[PDB]
RNA sequence: AGUAGAAACAAGGCC
RNA sequence: GGCCUGCU
């Protein structure tokens, strides 16, 4: 019924920014898993978790039914495979 | 040597044969108009609800032997299924447009010949001459007026014995036409269609219009001419009037 | 703000703008089952507005008939028809007085058409009743089923091929014991005098549809085929003497209405001084044909036919003899539903006699009460007067011997009037000096209306001041004005045939244009729209497009393989040259200097196989059934093309037990293509004679063959073989 | 005499004499002697006919017997024997033929040698003058000409006798066995002078039998015969009839005029009852548009790829639930129908080329939704006497509805302009005259005015509708077909657009009569809420299916977003009319043309440019509560078309009733208004005539309500 | 149910 | 289930 294709993943300096995106073909969200981890929130739509404010803003077109997360001031603690939720995308990998 | 061979074989059957015998040459027109068709009250209605269907119109049998039954994509043309009351077999109307596409072909010379009234007119317009409108109230007064431009100065039955003579020479009977102008217009009539082989009836039909004189009453604000009523809704209106001159003045 | 187009008369007057009150775009009313119940209604109705007349029965009928002439005078304004012989005969000798050697011309005139009349004029008619079926069915099939009834009961006068000789044996076959009639479900039937005397007396009714400005439906009736030609004597005499009068309106189209209407109004307004006031009434005649009683026509034209040859008049009355006579069939039946059970069920309405009332309503229970006991073997008795106008002339004479009535020569007083009359309708311009005066001219004209059976419709009716009127839908204002919302409906595809239906359109819109002052923009936009409806009506579009259908293949591959595109037909998917110059000339000839040679002579093929014609009658005649009038031919120019194919028939016929009819048809059509191949002249001259088919075509091939011989194809094998072959024929035809 | 003819000659040439006998008319036992000489005469034409023939020379072989061969050509070939017409059908084509003339009578024979015709007749008299006779009878004749007598003798000009003379002698021994055969029989008091050339007949139409007694009751109430009656009739003279009856009839039978005046009037009354209801088969005021912005024209393209592009525009699709319910049918069946039409799109979706016209599955839902074998079966009355509920159908008055503010807006709103173009016209000849010039320059003022227009948009999706419907009835009578009702216009900027309003479902279409219903099941998407209006909607069930996003100023509305889904039906005559909707153009501009024309009658110019820019003149177009509001010549345009629109939708009996009894009364207040002393004689009948035509439909007493303030701001 | 409105449709008949 | 008709 819903796919949901993750894009923007990858690798980035302390301090850095990076942006993901979710192509999907009711709420959207993103959620992040790190090693050893349970699976949390990151942000949906808006509404975001303690650790994410002030840095990470999520917003969302439904012309394109798309899904950006923007990123910035990240830490070595934001390390983590990244997942879009609509149903779930396969995760796109986060190393700071 | 066909025509009385179609004619031996419907004496052949006993139906037929008995129609020919007891019928009275009299009588010809009453069973030629014999037929369980109604006409048609709302003639607009079914020609918008029957063009929907396939194979609403009808044509004679031999088209079955001039139009192959389908087209490239296999669209069917025309169906073996004979109409109603007759022996015409109904079929669609791509094979009047392939008739028109892939069809024989004839010389159409002599068609200009022939519809000398609607030539004429197309002639007279191509080459009038246009004025400027003037808007003015117009008074309109009704008047009876001649309506063809080509009447030969002869009435219905007048100038039907000319059409007769001029196509079925055979047929005029007793009537030997007295009027030298009705022997001019025969002659010439006679050699300009001399082999025309579009139809009796039609060419009859024809030369009866442009020789026959018919009248109607119309309302009028100048003009009066033949030539200038034919085009009495170019010229004249409720405000505005447009000078105009036919190509034959 | 609320929008209100209605306001819009506070500034334009109401004629100015009177088509906007013609709501002609939309579908008009239909009748859905049954007419029956409006049969009886109009029965019930026309015999209780002559209650006080005298009853009898029929010696040969044996049904019951009401007798009002000479009956009590009125006392109220309420409908009555109870005309007065002595009047009405007064009435006539005035306007033989005021137009002398009008009835004695007009009676030279129908003797002459009488004694040279054809039976095969009977055919150019609509539905007619036919007895041998007890159905309605074109004129001439009904016409040859009694020719044939006739002839195989001994009645062969009519083979003299004269209508008079017709009614001869029409009239002879009143007195015969028992004729014999045919049925298939053939079974031969046995009728007596009277079951016959009925059934040649009698009507068949059905219900009006398409009939706009009104709410509720009426009914109409048809008659049979053996009173169909005293009734066209009988009205060939009355639009001769009509055709003397300028009072009436008639026996001419519209615009000779309007010029007599402006003609009659400035006379009685012009000659009137000062002094004298003028008004003007637009008046309607309320149920007009159900208060004109045939006694009366019959008086009137046994006047009209004095001192003239005693045949003559016997023809003429027997007309009037009839129609005093006349029955009138119930109609279809009734329809009933059972939802308890779910179902539907259709009874006849010659049950209406016996059948229980139970299962109708009160009103109909009713109706059938009161008209049970003028029910004759299925069908009432309906005496009293006229069913639906099949005396149109003789009503419009009646009329305008009632206008001329007051000339100021019969008034005796200061007051007069004039005014033009056309069946149910009229506008009377009456003149007097004072407001008394008008009153009183009034009063005498509705009085003398009231003597001679003719009811004025008070609802319908009003009187102004001379210069403001209407009459049949044209609003005189200081002028006519055009309304060109009466022709709307009349903008479509006419539906006869490709050829036929452009041409049609053009040539209406042409005429729209000179006749109802339709604009040269508002023309440009009617022509516009009627191409895009012809296109997608017949799918033949412009071809250079996209749009997919039926017909979008062949049309497209015409347009590629054309060079000069711009002699296509719009029938076969080409674009239109039309415009205000060209709409009188047919689409063929102002292509014809753009068409490729190919195409050209493709299109306008003699050989095509779609192109059919019949008769000099049907070859360019369109039937359209205008709205607001009656049926009207119209003359449309156009070339036979491949276009000009005719439409499929109905072919439901072949479920009906009436099966058969095909077949003979069939073979008909095959016997009458074989003699027109004998004799070319068939069509445009009907043939005449006394001897039979087979005769005519061996003799006429005996003489061609020699002929063609004597120069042409023809050899002696093939001579002499024909003429063997006609030998052949003739042995066969003697066995 | 007859016994002659009985025993001597043929059956052939006597029943070939009969039928001459009645070819003329006149009978055969008052004068026989012609018919015995007409007879002779053409027998000795045979016999001077056949036995000969003639080969590829001249000189005719002569055999007394045709031996079977090619070789039967005869000689002379006969004229009469035939009737008058194949006699001169054989004249003229001989000259034809021939190149000969046409003689201006009968001949009786035709021979090669010499190419012409023979007239025999053999007469009582001797030839030296019968022939000369005859031929100062024919004009310049060169036919030549031959005759016999009895005493034996012949002659002829020239000295010419065209065959063998043992013919002759043949026809003189035959001639003189005539002669004392009558011998035997003794009839020369006569024979020599039995005809003179008598014609004369009197036509007798004689009334006798059953007729004549129908003919003496169909008399006034006091005569007996048709005699008595037509001799009362010559003997009749006008002795002032007339006036005597108008002096003895009541005086109660008069035609008083009411004078009508100002206060006269009164205002229409409309009935009352429950509000009126939508009739119209599609949303008017409340549709809404799911656009692609393509460039293809109005019948371009594929209608189902179309409206599944369309309908995959929009973002927002939520699971349809029942919101208003249709308060007389089965809502879960609407709601059933809307998901499978969905699935079924889906399904069109997925597969490789989008069909041009698709056919649904014919479950129960749409089985009850399209009133499918609910028509009660046909049955014999002679098998349904008993059943207590066997009835008629109803037929009484329609149930009575008084009007409702509804159709009063949706009128206003369907006279107000657009952001679109909804009329591309088709293509004319290029202009040649100056006044076809002026004819374009209007035509295009009026398309610029009347294009942006709600009521066009009307047209066009009404005719598109109907056209579609109807074609499909036509085409798929059996099977339930689908629709998506698509219409295209142009935006501003002029890019192309498609709309999908939403689809119709057409049922099972075997209709045979005009009056013939064809059922279908219409949805169409909205966005105005069922909720403040129900008794506009008492016909329909609307559903919540979706949420729309709008951009505004207020953040974003993301209103709700319903679907009005109905059964409605239609018939033939409907179809046609409804999709003949663009007459409504013509009637409305025909109109605005009229008043132009009118106006510019008056200043000699055309007056179209300034009305339609300057826009000074206006006419009243409606009313405010402030007062009578006027409006530039443009909004008449919309406001006529409109009207029209409204009157090809909502048509039916009563409005046509209504329209000619308010046309009549509108007349009537013109004169009052005209100082032209109008009166009436019965106006309480014609008022009760107008106020019988308002029962149930919204059109016709918002029409009435109209006519009653046009009487109020009227008469004053 | 629906269309429609003084009576009808909501297929007909034939096997 | 198979076939016929759509103004008769």
């Amino acid at each position: 019924q819903v796919q949901l294709q993750e894009s923007g993943g990858g690798l980035v300096q302390p301090g850095g920014s990076l942006r993901l995106s979710c192509t999907a073909s009711s709420a959207m969200g993103w959620y992040r898993q790190a090693p050893g981890k349970e699976r949390e929130l990151v942000a949906r739509i808006t509404n975001f978790a303690d650790s994410v404010k002030d840095r990470f803003t999520i917003s969302r077109d439904a012309t394109e039914n798309t899904v950006v997360l923007q990123m910035n001031s990240l830490k070595a603690e934001d390390t983590a495979v990244y997942y879009c939720n609509g149903l779930w995308g396969q995760g796109t990998q986060v190393t700071v | 040597m066909e025509r009385i061979k179609e004619l031996r074989d419907l004496m052949s059957q006993s139906r037929t044969r008995e129609i020919l015998t007891k019928t009275t040459v009299d009588h010809m027109a009453i069973i030629k108009k014999y037929t369980s068709g109604r006409q048609e009250k709302n003639p607009a209605l079914r020609m918008k609800w029957m063009m929907a269907m396939k194979y609403p119109i009808t044509a004679d049998k031999r088209i079955m032997e001039m139009i192959p039954e389908r087209n490239e994509q296999g669209q069917t043309l025309w169906s073996k299924t004979n109409d109603a009351g007759s022996d015409r077999v109904m079929v669609s109307p791509l094979a009047v447009t392939w008739w028109n596409r892939n069809g024989p072909t004839t010389s159409a010379v002599h068609y200009p010949k022939i519809y000398k009234t609607y030539f004429e007119k197309v002639e007279r317009l191509k080459h009038g001459t246009f004025g400027p409108v003037h808007f003015r109230n117009q008074v309109k007064i009704r008047r009876r007026v001649d309506i063809n431009p080509g009447h030969a100065d002869l009435s219905a039955k007048e100038a039907q014995d000319v059409i007769m003579e001029v196509v079925f020479p055979n047929e005029v009977g007793a009537r030997i036409l007295t009027s030298e102008s009705q022997l001019t217009i025969t002659k010439e009539k006679k050699e300009e269609l001399q082999d025309c082989k579009i139809s009796p009836l039609m060419v009859a039909y024809m030369l009866e219009r442009e020789l026959v004189r018919k009248t109607r009453f119309l309302p009028v604000a100048g003009g009066t001419s033949s030539v200038y009523i034919e085009v009495l809704h170019l010229t004249q209106g409720t405000c505005w009037e447009q000078m105009y001159t036919p190509g034959g003045e | 703000m609320d929008v209100n187009p209605t306001l819009l008369f506070l500034k334009v007057p109401a004629q100015n703008a009177i088509s906007t009150t013609f709501p002609y775009t939309g579908d008009p009313p239909y009748s859905h089952g049954t007419g029956t119940g409006y049969t009886m209604d109009t029965v019930n109705r026309t015999h209780q507005y002559s209650e006080k007349g005298r009853w009898t029965t029929n010696t040969e009928t044996g049904a019951p008939q009401l007798n009002p002439i000479d009956g009590p005078l009125p006392e109220d304004n309420e409908p009555s028809g109870y005309a007065q012989t002595d009047c009405v005969l007064e009435a006539m000798a005035f306007l033989e007085e005021s137009h002398p050697g009008i009835f004695e011309n007009s009676c030279l005139e129908t003797m002459e058409v009488v004694q040279q009349t054809r039976v095969d004029k009977l055919t150019q008619g609509r539905q007619t009743y036919d007895w041998t079926l007890n159905r309605n069915q074109p004129a001439a099939t009904a016409l040859a089923n009694t020719i044939e009834v006739f002839r195989s009961n001994g009645l062969t006068a009519n083979e003299s091929g004269r209508l008079i000789d017709f009614l001869k044996d029409v009239m002879e076959s009143m007195d015969k014991e028992e004729m014999e009639i045919t049925t298939h479900f053939k079974k031969k039937q046995r009728l007596n005098k009277r079951s016959y005397l009925i059934r040649a007396l009698t009507l068949n009714t059905m219900t009006k549809d398409a009939e706009r400005g009104k709410l509720k439906r009426r009914a109409i009736a048809t008659p049979g085929m053996q009173i169909r030609g005293f009734v066209y004597f009988v009205e060939t005499l009355a639009r001769s003497i009509c055709e003397k009068l300028e009072q009436s309106g008639l026996p001419v189209g519209g615009n000779e209405k309007k010029a007599k209407l402006a003609n009659v109004v400035r006379k009685m307004m012009t000659n009137s001084q000062d002094t004298e006031l003028s008004f003007t009434i637009t008046g309607d005649n309320t149920k007009w044909n159900e208060n004109q009683n045939p006694r009366m026509f019959l008086a009137m034209i046994t006047y009209i036919t004095r001192n003239q040859p005693e045949w003559f008049r016997n023809v003429l009355s027997i007309a009037p003899i009839m129609f005093s006579n006349k029955m009138a069939r119930l109609g279809k039946g009734y329809m009933f539903e059972s939802k308890s059970m779910k179902l539907r069920t259709q009874i006849p309405a010659e049950m209406l006699a016996s059948i229980d009332l139970k299962y109708f309503n009160d009103s109909t229970r009713k109706k059938i009460e009161k008209i049970r006991p003028l029910l004759i073997d299925g069908t009432a008795s309906l005496s009293p007067g006229m069913m639906m106008g099949m005396f149109n002339m003789l009503s419009t004479v009646l009329g305008v011997s009632i206008l001329n009535l007051g000339q100021k020569r019969y008034t005796k007083t200061t007051y007069w009037w004039d005014g033009l009359q056309s069946s149910d309708d009229f506008a009377l311009i009456v003149n007097a000096p004072n407001h008394e005066g008008i009153q009183a001219g009034v009063d005498r004209f509705y009085r003398t209306c009231k003597l001679l059976g003719i009811n004025m419709s008070k609802k319908k009716s009003y009187i102004n001041r001379t210069g403001t009127f209407e009459f049949t839908s044209f609003f005189y204002r200081y002028g006519f004005v055009a309304n060109f919302s009466m022709e709307l409906p009349s903008f479509g595809v006419s539906g006869i045939n490709e050829s036929a239906d452009m041409s049609i359109g053009v040539t209406v819109i042409k005429n729209n244009m000179i006749n109802n002052d339709l604009g040269p923009a508002t023309a440009q936009m009617a022509l516009q729209l009627f191409i895009k409806d012809y296109r997608y009506t017949y799918r033949c579009h412009r071809g250079d497009t996209q749009i997919q259908t039926r017909r979008s293949f062949e049309i497209k591959k015409l347009w590629e393989q054309t060079r000069s595109k711009a002699g296509l037909l719009v029938s076969d998917g080409g674009p239109n040259l039309y415009n205000i110059r060209n709409l009188h000339i047919p689409e063929v000839c102002l292509k014809w200097e753009l068409m490729d040679e190919d195409y050209q002579g493709r299109l306008c093929n003699p050989l095509n196989p779609f192109v059919s014609h019949k008769e000099i009658e049907s070859v360019n005649n369109a039937v359209m059934m205008p709205a607001h009038g009656p049926a009207k031919n119209m003359e449309y120019d156009a070339v036979a093309t491949t276009h000009s194919w005719i439409p499929k028939r109905n072919r439901s016929i072949l479920n009906t037990s009436q099966r058969g009819i095909l077949e003979d048809e069939q073979m008909y059509q095959k016997c009458c293509n074989l003699f027109e191949k004998f004799f070319p002249s068939s069509s445009y001259r009907r043939p005449v004679g006394i001897s039979s088919m087979v005769e005519a075509m061996v003799s006429r091939a005996r003489i061609d063959a020699r002929i063609d011989f004597e120069s042409g194809r023809i050899k002696k094998e093939e001579f002499a073989e024909i003429m063997k072959i006609c030998s052949t024929i003739e042995e066969l035809r003697r066995q | 005499m007859e016994d002659f003819v009985r025993q001597c000659f043929n059956p052939m040439i006597v029943e070939l004499a009969e039928k001459a006998m009645k070819e003329y008319g006149e009978d055969l036992k008052i004068e026989t002697n012609k018919f015995a000489a007409i007879c002779t005469h053409l027998e000795v034409c045979f016999m001077y006919s056949d036995f000969h023939f003639i080969n590829e020379r001249g000189e005719s072989i002569i055999v007394e017997s045709g031996d079977p061969n090619a070789l039967l050509k005869h000689r002379f070939e006969i004229i009469e024997g035939r009737d008058r017409t194949m006699a001169w059908t054989v004249v003229n084509s001989i000259c034809n033929t021939t190149g000969a003339e046409k003689p201006k009578f009968l001949p009786d024979l035709y021979d090669y040698k010499e190419n012409r015709f023979i007239e025999i007749g053999v007469t009582r008299r001797e030839v030296h003058i019968y022939y000369l006779e005859k031929a100062n009878k024919i004009k310049s004749e060169k036919t030549h000409i031959h005759i016999f007598s009895f005493t034996g003798e012949e002659m002829a000009t020239k000295a010419d006798y065209t065959l063998d003379e043992e013919s002759r002698a043949r026809i003189k021994t035959r001639l003189f066995t005539i002669r004392q055969e009558m011998a035997s029989r003794g009839l020369w008091d006569s024979f020599r002078q039995s005809e003179r050339g008598e014609e004369t007949i009197e036509e007798r139409f004689e009334i006798t039998g059953t007729m004549r007694r129908l003919a003496d009751q169909s008399l006034p109430p006091n005569f007996s015969s048709l005699e008595n009656f037509r001799a009362y009739v010559d003997g009749f003279e006008p002795n002032g009839y007339i006036e005597g009856k108008l002096s003895q009839m009541s005086k109660e039978v008069n035609a008083r005029i009411e004078p009508f005046l100002k206060t006269t009037p009164r205002p229409l009354r409309l009935p009352d009852g429950p509000p009126c209801s939508q009739r119209s088969k599609f949303l008017l005021m409340d549709a809404l548009k799911l656009s692609i912005e393509d460039p293809s024209h109005e019948g371009e393209g594929i209608p189902l790829y179309d409206a599944i592009k369309c309908m995959r525009t929009f973002f927002g699709w939520k699971e349809p639930n029942v919101v208003k319910p249709h308060e007389k049918g089965i809502n879960p069946n609407y709601l059933l129908a809307w998901k499978q039409v969905l699935a079924e799109l889906q399904d069109i979706e997925n597969e490789e080329k989008i069909p041009k016209t698709k056919n649904m599955k014919k479950t129960s839902q749409l089985k009850w939704a399209l009133g499918e074998n609910m028509a009660p079966e046909k049955v014999d009355f002679d098998d349904c006497k008993d059943v207590s509920d066997l009835k008629q159908y109803d037929s009484d008055e329609p149930e009575l509805r008084s009007l409702a503010s509804w159709i009063q807006s949706e009128f206003n709103k369907a006279c107000e302009l657009t952001d679109s173009s909804w009329i591309e016209l088709d293509e004319i000849g290029e202009d040649v005259a100056p006044i076809e010039h002026i004819a374009s320059m209007r035509r295009n003022y009026f398309t610029a005015e009347v294009s942006h227009c709600r009521a066009t948009e009307y047209i066009m999706k009404g005719v598109y509708i109907n056209t579609a419907l109807l074609n499909a009835s036509c085409a798929a009578m059996d099977d339930f077909q689908l629709i998506p009702m698509i219409s295209k216009c142009r935006t501003k900027e002029g890019r192309r657009k498609t709309n999908l309003y939403g689809f119709i479902i057409k049922g099972r279409s075997h209709l045979r009569n005009d009056t013939d219903v064809v059922n279908f099941v219409s949805m169409e998407f909205s966005l105005t809420d069922p909720r403040l209006e129900p008794h506009k909607w008492e016909k329909y069930c609307v559903l919540e299916i979706g949420d729309m996003l709008l951009r505004s100023a207020i953040g974003q509305v993301s209103r709700p977003m319903f679907l009005y889904v109905r059964t409605n039906g239609t018939s033939k005559i409907k179809m046609k009319w409804g999709m003949e909707m663009r007459r409504c153009l013509l009637q409305s501009l025909q109109q605005i043309e009229s008043m132009i024309e009118a106006e510019s009658s008056v200043k000699e110019k055309d007056m179209t440019k300034e009305f339609f820019e300057n826009k000074s003149e206006t006419w009243p177009i409606g009313e405010s509560p402030k007062g009578v509001e006027e409006g530039s010549i443009g909004k008449v345009c919309r406001t006529l078309l409109a009207k029209s629109v409204f009157n090809s939708l909502y048509a039916s009996p009563q409005l046509e009733g209504f329209s000619a009894e308010s046309r009549k009364l509108l007349l009537i207040v013109q004169a009052l208004r005209d100082n032209l002393e109008p009166g009436t004689f019965d106006l309480g009948g014609l008022y009760e005539a107008i106020e019988e035509c308002l029962i149930n439909d919204p059109w016709v007493l918002l029409n009435a309500s109209w006519f009653n303030s046009f009487l109020t701001h009227a008469l004053r």
